[PDB]
């Protein structure tokens, strides 16, 4: 399926998935066409911050559906 | 421009960040618990807050700026969305504290 991740900077990264991948899989397909690193990720869906365990199915994200990503500041 | 029409298309793509701002933290205002909210994420709450504050005087300088009606209506719109999220917020503070 294709989810749509969106940044607070204006950018809209389209990605190609699977109801069983995982977060932490989600955050690595992030850095292989985004460039960041997992660990500067905060990945958000309805208000809800997603722990790199759980699948896209667990958090019942479908297709079409839309998550935000929020870049951890280095200096707070 | 004077008219507002004029940069349009630089316009719509900075209300388009605008409001993904709103929307996050409207949304993490929802689905989180006050008293049960992390540091963590009280945290990212201010960051939003912080963003969206400076981003709120941004629109109120652009208001009068602008002569298009339509444009100043939907400016005024995206106003009344950023103090609703504050005041939110600030509901969200006392439950928490006190």
């Amino acid at each position: 399926m294709q989810i749509f991740v969106k940044t607070l900077t204006g950018k809209t990264i389209t990605l190609e998935v699977e109801p069983s991948d995982t977060i932490e899989n989600v955050k690595a397909k992030i850095q292989d066409k985004e460039g960041i690193p997992p660990d500067q990720q905060r990945l958000i869906f309805a208000g809800k911050q997603l722990e790199d365990g759980r699948t896209l199915s667990d958090y019942n994200i479908q297709k079409e559906s839309t998550l935000h990503l929020v870049l951890r500041l280095r200096g707070g | 421009g004077p008219l507002g029409s004029e940069q349009i298309g630089k316009l719509r793509s900075e209300l388009e960040m605008v409001s993904g701002n709103v929307r996050v933290m409207s949304e993490m205002l929802t689905e989180l618990v006050p008293t049960q909210a992390e540091p963590a994420d009280l945290e990212l709450l201010q960051e939003l807050n912080r963003t969206c504050r400076a981003m709120q005087q941004r629109v109120l300088e652009l208001i009068p700026q602008i002569a298009n009606e339509q444009l100043t209506e939907e400016l005024l719109i995206v106003n009344d969305n950023l103090n609703n999220v504050f005041l939110r917020h600030e509901r969200f503070e006392r439950f928490r504290t006190g």
